[PDB]
């Protein structure tokens, strides 16, 4: 039983580290998609002036 | 949104700032206007008799 239980946290912390990684990339799209919208932000903060 | 500045600008000619031509001299035919129909109040008839 002992044994089971090991084998089996080795796993779960495998996929903890797994679901880590996605998590990652997932927050570095993001990143990029805030920059893009700060930066048409700007342009239309621009374009209000007459 | 909706912070600004008016900036107000006025069509300065010669018909606005007046006088239309300031014929100092004299002796110059000058061209009359159109027929108007908006000053003309006079008294109104439905008539029309053709």
């Amino acid at each position: 039983r002992f044994t089971s239980n090991i084998k089996g946290l080795t796993q779960a912390a495998r996929n903890a580290n797994d679901g880590i990684s996605v998590a990652q990339t997932t927050e570095g799209a993001l990143s990029e998609i805030n920059n893009n919208l700060q930066r048409i932000r700007e342009l239309t903060v621009q374009a209000s002036t007459g | 949104d909706g912070q600004t500045i008016t900036i107000d600008l006025k069509k300065i000619d010669s018909d606005t700032l007046g006088l239309n031509g300031f014929n100092v001299n004299g002796k110059g035919e000058t061209a009359n206007t159109a027929a108007t129909l908006k000053d003309m109040s006079g008294f109104t008839a439905a008539a029309a008799p053709g």
